[PDB]
């Protein structure tokens, strides 16, 4: 690992521990898709992105400049993570085409951090040979160099470096006309040159998934990988972290105002459809009784609330007792985990069980046509510019990206500080915020 | 070409499912599409659409509308029960009844349970919608406990019937088995003997000998003949009617095993503590854990016993601390009989032998190789890994559409191990409490260098047999070839 | 004290008990380490040089071993025997018809001479299953998992009735050389443990042997394990004051040092209930530090099962108790006609294989890609070394001569260690000429 920046193109050939090769691709996983969702909601060039994506990189320890802990762990780390995500990833070509856009993404990040001093090195480490210019050349050569370059204003060449490459590796570049070339070496400066490495870095890449697709049959057969590789970005939640056995203070009459004022939309509704029907398919009645385990009601109260909810269904309470109350109580005891035992999350309510007619579960972006999320939003009360730009974060999928800004929204706040993975988070950090 | 039509059928898969719809089963020659829509014309024309799209994604693929099922129960490849919707006339269709692979191969059950299976299925595959099927099963189940626990069910309903293929006493493990058992008590006490071909009628019975049921199964006119002894309730519903039903009711979701136990009599302790936790997992799973934390990791494993030099009480190791708050203490600072004043970090040769011992045994448990079939009826458990196989796994030779697995899976064993490691990482458990001044405290009051050398120590007696544990770690070079 | 009691106050010390071959003078004893001795593990890659790799089973690769051994015992008899061509085991054929496949009981219990069934391989029968019945056959010898050419008449395709069995062939003897033949007569100790009385840790059977390894002064001595029982009362109760490894460590090095005056070669074989150690089949050499350039070239670490040779004489090392096993699972048309330890030899020497048995007892633990690639017989051994807890016996078969000396101690009395002199004869003559001289089974 002579460099943090690196191609991928050497499979690593180490034996790890089973713990760090599920430690390495979770830990991959939760850094692209922190990528993806801080690209789409700033902009991909405002020091705002940089700084969060850096603080992402030292929380999950992927990467940093040169030193004692650099040299052996993050680059490691980095680079056998990138390998098993090129196995989980080579599966379908629209997981190939995200994988490509956040590595891209990730690399230009990574490539704008690094120093200038030491490109040239990397260049030379890459394999493929840039060469700079002196500054004598540069001095002889900027009239050259100003005529041949781009709509760029001006004649000022200032403290970029200039580099000589052939022709052949800026075909793109100098078949429009927009370079200069001397003896077939073309002159570049440093955005058409981090363009070119991340377009040949493409290339790389789609020629390595492609032969890990035609590989992975081989490597399926593994019984204790095949759970994790199949569906690693899928159904794989980062951590949510909001899982049942929280504490807490929850009082059974105030949660009407908490419904109000601290709940996801997804629940919001949930329970509004609970109180004007006092009934619920199975889907819903599981969702949210989960998710009011998740947030601190304890079994007597979740008992009460949901027996009191019932008694105005005009049905008997020993019927429910003997019906429903033995359902709610194996939800908050015994085994049947995962299904039962733990709260749902946004990643499972959207991608699972999707709502039908009578049936009010299910993230309400990702489930509910366009027409009927403005409907909602208004009814909520929410700015005009906000539901255009929830509407249009939705038209993106990105649906998670559109429910912090709706949080952001109704709390009356800028930036709400997390990516939510869980509607339980979304009730944590809203009382956080009190 | 098999390539290219996994990748377009996985193409097709995730297509559809962007279409707002769910797929629950293909395999290049058929796709079951959930469509969430009681309207057969919203249907129709859903597949019609859903078709159109992707013929024109893919010229030349000519797909079409096999038969559609008003509502259906899946288990497996060729294993449901469904409701065919044949179309008639005038947009009306009818739902005919059909089932596949519900089969049951082996006759030993009790008329009982045959008509509990029957109203289970006719409940399922009646049209009226989840919640009602779910709660009339649930009132026929808690009925049912009830009348068996209570006594008033006939006798005559209890009664089974098995035949005999040989002799009785040919059979080798004529111990586990009830019917030759009872065929040895009737050929010996009786007068007329009971040769292959024959069936033996027999009921299980309570005889207070805490005996395995097998050996208790007595003749029907022999119970009806004695008093001293009754028929064995928790038998039957425990592995006479649970099995029947759960083989059909657990699929459902948000009902399990064990929930089935709760609702017919006071199975769920020692149900959960007699129960297969095989066919519970199930990575479909959308989006649920990550990678779990150790509560919920070593639930199943196995408790860490150890007898006390000094006054043989047994001591639990299930965690580096124990206690509460500010008496965060070591499990090993103190015996866990109070009387007791020797501190078990004296004898910790003894406690890492023990280690030695215990890990061994697993090592030899997993070793066996005992093979248990998936389907509860049958549940056949057998040694001998059969040659013949399926696409999952091995055939089970009494069933022979089933599959058998591993009693004792080999990361259950590692999961063991792990926990094993675990309990005496010191190091690591000191790193998962987040106040820092009750860890400096904590340390500083008990974690002396000769305490952290032997808790050491004990996690090296583990980690030296997870060193070599079986892909317990995972080689590149081999996953990347 | 009590402990141990009777060793102190037993009769039979030194009295031989059983002799084979030519008689030969009480006064057993060699040169020592002094001549040339060679001392060399042979065949089966290896089996295992190094520690191992896994305790990580395959459903799919356990078949690929088991239908491997089947197809190579099956192509071997075919090829030997003539035989015409296979058929399915389902397929109805109303003329009889040779079938290939193993053995096996069709419950879970101990096999009946009417509870057999008989498992193909893939690529005739797919794997299928078949009961077989043996009313009209006459002589036969089974065991599960034996892997056998049946030639009985099945009509109806659901139930094969035997008519005739193929006895199977063994492997052929390994071929000596001049220098085998320039090997002077050498004499071999083999002793198998525990060696300390079921309720003692003094370890004086292990005493005992030391002093007589020291008076005849044998050229090469085969101890078997286990060294500290894992089924011993004191380790079961874990009331040692030590850890495991350090009692191992001390039986060794007090073995080690006894005998350096003797100068006998020395080798250590394992056995399943050694505690410390691993606790799967085939089991890696045992692993020793403190070793000086002279102990090292005077002692070796052997794998199990491991097949060294001693001087160009094939040696075949088992310390499980294969004998009981098998007995215990073997049916047979005829109990005192004949000997039951002479055919249980028989089928050990014709299934090519350190362990035939399938699925093997309960309280074992084998690893089936190692044991296929490490417990294979590479040639038919000219001694065999079963210790077993049946009767000491030394019997001639199929050329082999197979010694079970006996456990060194049963119980709280004293057991027997097996001297057996070995010199290879004339390289002419006879056809076969065992290169065992005399073998006598002696109370220690
Ligand atoms: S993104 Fe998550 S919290 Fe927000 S509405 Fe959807 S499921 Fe609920
Ligand atoms: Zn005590
Ligand atoms: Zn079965």
């Amino acid at each position: 690992y002579p460099h943090c920046l690196q191609f991928y193109l050497q499979p690593p050939s180490e034996n790890i521990s089973l713990i760090e090769f599920e430690n390495l691709a979770i830990d991959r996983v939760k850094l692209l898709k922190s990528v993806e969702n801080l690209g789409v909601s700033y902009v991909k060039g405002t020091e705002q992105y940089q700084s969060k994506l850096e603080s992402e990189l030292r929380k999950l320890k992927f990467s940093y400049r040169e030193n004692l802990e650099d040299e052996y762990e993050p680059r490691r780390r980095d680079h056998i993570s990138h390998f098993i995500l090129r196995l989980a990833y080579c599966q379908s070509e629209e997981l190939r085409r995200w994988f490509i856009q956040q590595e891209m993404d990730l690399l230009r990040f990574r490539f704008s951090i690094l120093p200038k001093d030491k490109i040239q090195d990397f260049l030379k480490d890459s394999q493929l040979q840039f060469e700079a210019i002196s500054d004598e050349e540069k001095t002889l050569r900027e009239q050259e160099i100003v005529a041949s370059s781009p709509s760029l204003s001006g004649l000022k060449l200032g403290f970029e470096s200039i580099y000589k490459i052939p022709f052949a590796d800026a075909l793109d570049l100098f078949r429009g006309r927009k370079v200069y070339l001397e003896d077939g070496f073309a002159y570049v400066p440093l955005k058409d040159i981090v363009a070119i490495i991340l377009n040949e870095f493409r290339a790389k890449l789609s020629k390595a998934l492609a032969l890990t697709a035609r590989s992975l049959p081989a490597v399926q057969s593994d019984e204790r990988l095949q759970p994790l590789l199949n569906h690693l970005s899928h159904s794989y939640t980062g951590q949510d972290y909001s899982t049942q056995g929280n504490v807490g203070k929850i009082s059974l009459d105030q949660i009407d105002l908490l419904s109000t004022k601290s709940f996801p939309p997804c629940m919001r509704q949930l329970h509004k459809a609970l109180r004007e029907n006092h009934h619920l398919r199975h889907g819903g009645r599981m969702q949210y009784g989960l998710f009011l385990k998740g947030i601190g009601l304890t079994l007597e109260q979740a008992l009460q609330f949901w027996k009191q909810e019932f008694i105005k269904g005009k049905m008997d309470p020993d019927k429910f007792d003997k019906g429903y109350s033995y359902n709610i109580r194996h939800s908050f005891g015994k085994e049947g985990k995962r299904t039962d035992y733990t709260p749902f999350s946004c990643l499972k309510i959207i991608l699972s069980n999707p709502p039908s007619q009578g049936d009010y579960h299910g993230c309400p972006f990702r489930h509910s046509d366009p027409e009927l999320l403005k409907q909602k939003l208004q009814s909520y009360k929410i700015s005009p510019g906000g539901i255009s730009q929830i509407l249009d974060l939705v038209k993106g999928t990105h649906y998670q990206v559109a429910c912090q800004k709706y949080f952001e929204m109704i709390h009356n706040v800028d930036d709400c500080g997390f990516s939510l993975n869980h509607p339980n988070q979304f009730f944590c950090e809203s009382q956080r915020i009190l | 070409v098999t390539y290219k039509g996994r990748e377009i059928l996985m193409h097709t898969k995730e297509m559809v499912q962007k279409m707002n719809l769910e797929v629950i089963y293909g395999d290049t020659d058929s796709i079951m599409i959930n469509t969430n829509s009681t309207n057969l014309e919203e249907v129709f024309k859903l597949g019609n659409k859903v078709k159109s799209e992707v013929n024109k994604l893919y010229k030349l693929l000519e797909i079409d509308i096999d038969g559609v099922f008003k509502s259906l129960l899946l288990l497996k490849k060729k294993k449901y029960a469904a409701l065919v919707v044949e179309p008639t006339s005038d947009g009306n269709y009818v739902t005919k009844q059909e089932l596949k692979g519900l089969d049951i191969v082996r006759r030993d059950w009790c008329d009982l349970a045959k008509d509990t299976g029957n109203f289970v299925i006719g409940q399922i595959l009646s049209d009226q919608s989840r919640d009602t099927i779910v709660e009339n099963i649930q009132k026929r189940l808690i009925e049912i406990g009830e009348n068996v626990l209570n006594g008033s069910v006939p006798v005559s309903q209890f009664e089974i019937n098995k035949a005999l293929t040989k002799d009785p006493q040919d059979y080798p493990d004529k111990k586990s088995l009830p019917h030759v058992h009872v065929a040895l008590w009737i050929n010996s006490q009786g007068g007329r003997k009971v040769k292959a071909g024959d069936t033996v009628s027999y009921v299980i019975c309570q005889d207070g000998s805490n005996l395995t049921a097998s050996q208790r199964a007595y003749a029907p006119e022999q119970l009806q003949k004695q008093d001293n002894l009754t028929i064995d309730t928790q038998y039957y519903l425990a592995q006479q009617i649970h099995p029947v039903v759960a083989r059909i009711c657990e699929p459902i979701d948000g009902i399990d095993a064990v929930l089935i136990a709760t609702w017919l009599g006071l199975d769920p302790t020692q149900f959960r503590v007699h129960h297969y936790h095989k066919d519970e997992e199930n990575d479909a799973l959308l989006g649920g854990p990550a990678q779990l934390t150790d509560e919920e990791k070593y639930r199943d494993c196995e408790r860490f016993k150890c007898p006390c030099p000094t006054c043989g009480t047994e001591n639990i190791y299930d965690n580096v601390f124990d206690g509460s708050g500010t008496d965060m203490e070591p499990s090993l600072y103190r015996c866990s009989n109070i009387d007791c004043k020797a501190s078990p970090l004296t004898f910790t040769v003894q406690l890492s032998n023990k280690l030695i011992m215990d890990i061994r045994r697993f090592i030899k448990k997993y070793y066996d190789g005992w093979l248990i079939c998936e389907e509860p009826t049958c549940r056949n458990r057998t040694r001998h890994l059969p040659l013949q196989f399926s696409r999952t796994g091995p055939l089970c030779p009494a069933c022979m559409k089933a599959t058998l697995q591993p009693e004792y899976s080999d990361k259950s064993l590692y999961t063991q191990l792990c926990f094993y490691r675990y309990i005496f990482d010191a190091e690591c458990a000191l790193e998962k409490l987040t106040t820092d001044h009750e860890k400096d405290k904590l340390k500083k009051q008990f974690f002396t260098p000769k305490v952290l050398q032997d808790y050491r120590k004990l996690k090296n007696t583990a980690e030296q047999f997870l060193s070599r544990s079986g892909y317990s770690e995972v080689n590149l070079s081999k996953l990347f070839a | 004290a009590t402990p141990s009691q009777k060793y102190n106050s037993r009769s039979n010390r030194g009295e031989v008990v059983t002799s084979f071959g030519l008689a030969q003078g009480v006064s057993w004893s060699g040169r020592g380490g002094a001549g040339n001795i060679s001392l060399k593990v042979l065949g089966c890659p290896e089996a295992l040089t190094g520690s191992y790799k896994s305790m990580f089973q395959k459903l799919p690769d356990i078949r690929e071993v088991l239908t491997c051994k089947i197809e190579e015992l099956g192509s071997e008899l075919k090829e030997h025997y003539k035989i015409e061509a296979f058929t399915p085991l389902l397929a109805p054929a109303q003329e009889p018809v040779t079938l290939l496949g193993q053995i096996g009981c069709d419950s879970n219990g101990k096999l009946n001479n009417k509870s057999v069934i008989l498992e193909g391989d893939r690529e005739h029968s797919s794997g299928a299953q078949i009961p077989v019945d043996l009313s009209e056959l006459k002589e036969y010898s089974l065991f599960p998992g034996q892997v056998v050419i049946m030639e009985g008449i099945n009509t109806t395709g659901r139930k094969l009735v035997a008519t005739k069995l193929y006895e199977g062939v063994p492997l052929p003897f390994y071929q000596p050389t001049e220098e085998d033949a320039d090997f002077e007569q050498s004499m071999v100790l083999v002793a198998c443990g525990p060696y300390t009385t079921s309720d003692s840790i003094t370890y004086d059977p292990l005493l005992d042997l030391i002093a007589v390894i020291n008076h005849d002064r044998p050229d090469v001595c085969i101890l078997f394990g286990p060294f500290l029982d894992a089924k011993h009362e004191q380790v079961e109760n874990c009331l040692l004051t030590s850890p495991f490894e350090d009692i191992f460590k001390q039986c060794l090095r007090t073995i080690i040092e006894g005998t350096r005056s003797s100068g006998s070669h020395l080798v250590f074989v394992p056995s399943l209930r050694d505690v410390h150690h691993e606790p799967v089949y085939p089991q890696p050499p045992f692993s020793y530090s403190d070793l000086s350039r002279e102990d090292k070239k005077q002692v070796q670490f052997v794998s199990e099962p491991c097949s060294l040779s001693i001087n160009g004489v094939i040696f075949g090392l088992t310390s499980t108790d294969l004998l009981f096993h098998l007995g215990a699972e073997e049916i047979s048309s005829s109990s005192g006609t004949s000997d039951r330890f002479s055919r249980i030899l028989k089928h050990i020497l014709t299934q090519r294989s350190y362990y035939p048995l399938y699925p093997p007892q309960e309280d074992m633990a084998i690893d089936y890609e190692s044991f296929y690639v490490y417990a294979q017989l590479p040639v038919t051994p000219d001694v065999l070394i079963i210790p077993s807890e049946l009767r000491y016996f030394v019997k001639d078969v199929l050329g082999c001569v197979c010694v079970n000396p006996g456990r060194l101690t049963k119980g709280q009395v004293g057991g027997t260690f097996a001297r057996l002199y070995l010199r290879r004869p004339a390289a002419d003559g006879a056809e076969r000429q065992s290169p065992c001289i005399a073998v006598q089974v002696v109370r220690i």
